[PDB]
């Protein structure tokens, strides 16, 4: 597909920079949030639940990056490239939703 | 035994619908169509959505949050049957077992067989 | 088993007559006219029942596939079911499509196929799939991707995708108006008209301790929605213009709480509407939310107080009623597969056996 | 009871499978899902295939040739079930009843039924 | 019940360990494993069980439609599937196809559609449908429109409509060449090689007043052909080169015959190539052909002594038995949806529930 | 669809004209049989077991004819316009067959 990048899938810490949509009470806190081009978000279960980040699949290129779970904490990571405004949501509750404007 | 009695877990069995991680299970256990209690049977697929359900284990006396992962691309097994409650919640969502969770596979949306891994405490 | 009426058969046979074979017809909608869908424990494939009450005759079937939810026409007009296919059925290619039945012949007159596979796949309950008053579309419910109501048009074909909240069951109060009420933030009303899509949330009914079954009965005719907890009853008057709430009714005496009781498994109430009695599964539960009752209590909907015993004999996972002058209950228990015919005032009268599987919804016709 | 008996017709049931008739059918009554004894139930399609039994009526004490047509275009419909072999021969043809007589329709050849109407003495 | 171990997780629970899921695979075919298909009673759908015999374990299973004829390649390199379905499952258009399946991952390897939707339904018999013996091609039979033999080629491809004489069974002797026998003209030899078609018939065995039953016995591996009829054994060997008739021999013991002795219902015949031994089903029947049968007789094939006993304890439909060295005779219960295991010399050792609705097929593969 | 006519479908009686073939045996009598076209052929249930007259349906125009049913006597004539040679078999054995040649 295209835009954007990988990275990696659990285990779970930061580093310096910030940068991360988050979790808990079921909703990526600071949920609608911008940010700039040529980047990578940091997703992370703070929850006693797992979850994904699942984009749809008609933006982000072609597929359309599921994005797996696994509460512990656990970490996974996207990078961009392209601008426009991404929408996300959590796949086994559709409804915790997220957009992400890059600027 | 007596349908309306409150659940009495087990840790010994694991084909039987008393058993501990069982909890909240509605369709069938996958060990009894060739998968294990955390694995899916040859040619079916894995989903990523879940449901979960806090069981109470009797050996270790603590409960353990358990992802109910259907395999799916497959009619059902109709072999261990189970329906099981425990904090079940309306389709309000998530805690939720009527719904059929597949979401992930082929496109397996057909439910074959519901898996019971602990997923944390 | 009296169908040793054929009788008639060998009546026939005396009188030198025929044997010229031939495919019937169904009798005709009418009130003690009764579907039995069977869900059959997630079986790629299903099967509706067609039966009599009163003759406790199989006057016909009709097929359908994965999870499928059966609607039927008030009117007695047509009945339908929106369902799922796959090529090599249980894998391939999944289809998600409407099919539109004729009542007597049992033909399909129609079949709209939906466009992205949106159907929804949940064991079923009675009002998450629904037709509108004026029969000319019919409402299906989309989780998966976003939550959604599907709009199909019999003038046959598919609509538009009404984007809505985090809502649950379809209601529908007006050709253009349904609430797809329940939702976290209690009650939506949703006005599909002209061109767009507008949303209004009601007053928030209940609060989040308070548990709303699955399965709410709902009477189109009258905007007659009631809706039992995982103990009592919640009450709203449906109008085009929004939901009136009316006072809450506890099923159980008080005493029968402590001694255990509380609602059944499935479809556990039912309404009939000439009356305002609610009739409600109910027996001595637990977290056993889903399990069935060998009891059913009758309340007058407008003064909360029990007109009614009923001890069923079996156990029963879904009742309804006859929207009939005089009344049968319908008992379905889906571990022996059969339905329990009883008269709305106590006593069992016929039996319906082999409707395989596992079956699990009952739908009548509200006919004048 | 006991199902290595001969057969016993009767004339005074119809879903019974020990009614005279139906001395060689294999599947289900169609009386038991909206037919009758020689008619198929709605949705359902007529075929002209068939197969044949030399049947004994009890009542008047004379054979007849049963012509056991299905009900196609449907799935079994699951209940009234019998299997009769009074004079069915293997499949080398047409008195055997493991065969679904099902040709005429709209091209259905799924058995949903089986009739048993008297084409002859 | 033993898978009570699950003892296994307890352990590594408290080692700390992970419940990391995945979809797992099939042993790999051997000797023991034995396919239980399911017809189901005349379903659209069906299902076919492998479980491990020894184990008596479900290895997996695999998902099929309306009557399909099961075949599994006796060097276990594959096992497959002729089959039906229909858009709107139970009617709309019909597929023929052959599935062919990885036998460690269960995936379709393979999918090959038949041309004109001829493939004839009839509850299944081991032999109506079979593989030619270097496992190249799928021969199946086709019945109306016209009497014939289909040629499937695994280089995915329906290849030719063979047209054959009135004839049934499907017994591959050669690559090209195979017995379409059991006529009333008493067997035929098909030769498919080159440009055409040959059909050569044979000397009239068996005379209009015997019987042959619906399922006979062959071995791929060595072209043995036993047919038991609704009282006793035909046997024939063939090569590419003409059938040869083996003198007769009778299953039951002359006073038992009086006393009503008789063959069963169902897959009723095996032969152990490993050793000359014929199991066949017997008990006191009538004109009962299909019934159940609650004794098996084991008998030499090279002289027809009676070597056996064995008192099953259940009314069992279909037999066969596992093709090695030390085998196990394996009864198929229809009525009550399992699989009693056996040692050939007559204990009962496992016991496999649940093969749900009207189990009736066993097929194994024949390995060194 | 085309070639050839219609006429009547089970009663059972001849005529002036012969022209016909009749059941016996699993079997139409006089099978392979030629014929002016024009002439009628009447098929007539002979036997204790029903048949009927399906060619099949690529010959004798769209469609394809099935001939219906009968027992004892009952009958079924069809008349023909083109010629050529017609093949038509009992359905609920499509063993008996036979051949047709109208010249
Ligand atoms: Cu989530
Ligand atoms: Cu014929």
């Amino acid at each position: 597909a295209t835009i954007p990048s990988e990275s990696p899938f659990a285990a779970a810490e930061v580093a310096d920079g910030a940068i991360v949509v988050d979790i808990a009470k079921m909703k990526y806190e600071t949920p609608e949030l911008h940010v700039k081009v040529g980047d990578t978000v940091t997703w992370i279960n703070r929850e006693a639940m797992p979850h994904n980040v699942h984009f749809v699949a008609g933006v982000l290129g072609e597929a359309a990056l599921k994005g797996p779970m696994m509460k512990k904490e656990q970490a996974y990571s996207l990078t961009f490239t392209e601008a426009g405004t991404y929408d996300y949501h959590c796949t086994p509750h559709p409804f915790m939703r997220g957009k992400v404007v890059v600027e | 035994v007596d349908p309306r009695a409150k659940w009495q877990p087990q840790d010994n069995d694991i084909q039987a619908c008393d058993y501990w991680r069982h909890c909240s299970i509605a369709g069938n256990i996958c060990d009894c169509s060739a998968g294990s209690l955390t694995s899916c049977p040859p040619g079916t697929l894995v989903a990523s959505g879940s449901w979960v359900g806090s069981c109470y284990n009797p050996p270790d006396p603590n409960k353990y949050i358990t992802a109910y992962r259907d395999c799916c691309g497959y009619n059902v097994s109709g072999r261990c049957a189970c329906l099981n409650t425990e904090g079940e919640l309306p389709v309000y969502n998530k805690d939720a077992n009527d719904i059929i969770w597949c979401f992930g596979g082929e496109d397996g949306m057909t439910y074959h067989c519901s898996i019971s891994p602990v997923s944390g405490a | 088993e009296k169908s040793k009426v054929a009788g008639s058969a060998a009546a026939a046979s005396a009188a030198a007559a025929s044997d010229g074979s031939s495919c019937d017809h169904g009798p005709g909608a009418i009130s003690r006219r009764s579907h039995i869908t069977l869900p059959a424990y997630f079986a790629g494939t299903t099967e509706n029942w067609v039966s009599c009450a009163g003759c406790g005759v199989t006057l016909g079937h009709s097929l359908g596939a994965f999870l499928s939810l059966a609607v039927a026409g008030h009117s007695g007009s047509d009945f339908a079911l929106a369902s799922t296919s796959f090529a090599r059925s249980a894998k391939g290619k999944r289809t998600d499509y409407v099919e539109v039945f004729d009542p007597v012949t049992f033909l399909p007159i129609a079949d709209i196929e939906l466009p992205d596979a949106p159907r929804f796949s949940v064991g079923p309950r009675v009002h998450i799939i629904g037709n509108c008053a004026s029969s000319a579309c019919l409402l299906f419910f989309l989780f998966g991707s976003s939550a959604a109501a599907g709009l199909s048009v019999p003038g046959a074909s598919d609509d538009q995708l009404t984007k809505s909240a985090s809502c649950f069951h379809i209601h529908p109060g007006a050709a253009a108006t349904h609430y797809l009420g329940s939702c976290p933030a209690s009650l939506a009303a949703s006005d599909l008209a002209a061109a767009p899509a507008a949303a209004g949330i009601v007053g928030a009914q209940c609060t989040g301790a308070q548990n709303c079954s699955s399965q709410a009965a709902q009477a189109n005719y009258p905007g007659m929605l009631v809706w039992a907890v995982a103990s009592s009853i919640l009450q709203g008057d449906i109008p085009a213009a929004g939901a009136t709430m009316k006072a809450a009714i506890d099923g159980n005496e008080s005493g029968r709480k402590a001694d255990n009781f509380r609602s059944a498994g499935f479809q556990m109430v039912a309404k009939l509407k000439n009356t305002d009695g609610i009739m409600i599964l109910t027996v001595e539960h637990s977290r056993s939310c889903l399990a069935a009752a060998e009891n059913t209590s009758s309340v007058t909907a407008s003064v909360g107080q029990t007109s009614g015993p009923i001890s069923n004999g079996h156990d029963s996972d879904a009742i309804i009623a006859a929207q009939d002058g005089a009344s049968d209950n319908y008992a379905n228990s889906a571990g022996t597969e059969v339905l329990d015919i009883y008269d709305a005032a106590s006593d069992q009268d016929q039996s319906s056996v082999e409707l395989d599987k596992g079956p699990e919804s009952l739908s009548v016709q509200n006919e004048a």
